């Protein structure tokens, strides 16, 4: 989720 | 006349069953669309060979065929592209002659990867003349998950998204296999948000007539 | 060591997420597995950037980081290149180094476009050493209209495919959302598939020893 | 839903 934000 | 593409980088985003799909809507609804297909493997012309379609296909052989649509489909009502599954000048030609550039995105972690590309050459465009541009959610499967973990992506980039989605069906995909559209079979789970996300899009040139 | 390959220009045929549960469960048998991400958005690399991986990952900056392969690689039992979403000269770089390609396709017809331009690349490297080729039926569904035009869509090329297709499932999806492979869940109709698709790779290699 | 539905496999196989 964290990265899923980031992209 | 207007021009609108659907640019993203990545392959399985939908693109082209997009294109057809929101093409027919647009021509049963009384306007003269063009569709210009910019695939290497020529995925939609393959396609318009079979059934007769809605609109008008064409076939691009080079980014030369692109920046002369202003020039060859001039008499048409909208020119739709069919951008290629390649990380090419493409995307580059068509941003720079497009009055709406959409970019199809999927409910994926692995398909936000080269999305963000677009983004950046729309607004490296911006300084030139404004293009306009909205995402489009695909094959939105049920996830409230990762839903979330999409939509706040698109929306760090700055840019809008159609209120509506592309839900994902085996009808947009039995559909052309034989041939037809969505709006060839009595499906209307499809039939309507086709319709209802092309109204928007006409709402989007209504604001152009306004001011 | 021997290089196995997943190479399909097309992007909606699942080359990234199919690698990560079979090497995976490479690893899990006991072998020492490293794959090589070919893709400029590297994705198999992001995703392993949350520890969960029992393979090794290798990053590419370029088609001549995956010739080098046997030179750096050659500790590991195995080397799998996760392959390049476009045309390019990543799928001629891999097959000169490989003894396996795989090709991922799904059941949509338009999806198999590509599927050519590889399988004649390998008729190319005939000529110097065969590469063994199989088809890998991915994102399978129950549509036995789009099913046979998919199994005919093989049969022409004239090379063998998996008698065990990979199922289109969630779990496929949201296992590789927070980081993880197929194995990191309770879901056993997943797991099932793979470790007898896995199977299958491995029979490729016995036939030889 | 009819019309073509085998002409795309069929050279889906020539490509
Ligand atoms: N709304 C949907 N519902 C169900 N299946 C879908 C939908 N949109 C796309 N698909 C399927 O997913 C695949 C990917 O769609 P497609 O439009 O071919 O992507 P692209 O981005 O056009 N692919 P490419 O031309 O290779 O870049 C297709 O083969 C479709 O069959
Ligand atoms: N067996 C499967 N079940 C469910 N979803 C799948 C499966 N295989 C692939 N997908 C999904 O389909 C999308 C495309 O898969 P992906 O593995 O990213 O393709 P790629 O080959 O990685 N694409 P590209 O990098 O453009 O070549 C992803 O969002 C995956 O989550």
């Amino acid at each position: 989720m964290t990265f899923g934000e980031n992209r | 006349m207007k021009v609108i593409s659907f640019l993203n980088p990545k392959g399985g985003s939908g693109k082209t069953t997009a294109v057809i799909n929101i093409a027919t809507a647009l021509s049963r609804s009384g306007y003269n669309i063009a569709v210009v297909d910019t695939d290497p493997q020529m995925s939609l012309t393959n396609w318009s060979k079979a059934g007769k379609a809605a609109f008008d296909v064409f076939t691009a052989a080079s980014e030369k065929d692109v920046y002369g649509i202003r020039k060859d489909l001039a008499d048409y009502d909208f020119a739709i592209v069919d951008g290629a599954g390649s990380l090419s000048v493409i995307t580059s030609a068509a941003v720079m002659v497009s009055d709406l550039v959409i970019i199809p995105v999927t409910p994926s972690p692995l398909d936000f990867s080269a999305a963000g590309s677009v983004v950046t050459v729309l607004e490296a465009q911006a300084y030139s003349r404004k293009v306009e541009a909205r995402f489009l959610i695909t094959r939105k499967i049920e996830m409230a998950t990762m839903l979330n973990v999409l939509k706040e992506s698109i929306k760090d980039t700055g840019v809008k998204a159609f209120r509506t989605a592309i839900t994902q069906r085996q009808v947009y995909v039995k559909s052309i296999l034989d041939g037809d559209s969505v709006f060839e079979s009595s499906d209307g789970a499809a039939k309507g948000e086709i319709e209802i996300l092309t109204k928007e899009i006409v709402r989007i040139f209504e604001a152009t007539h306004h001011h």
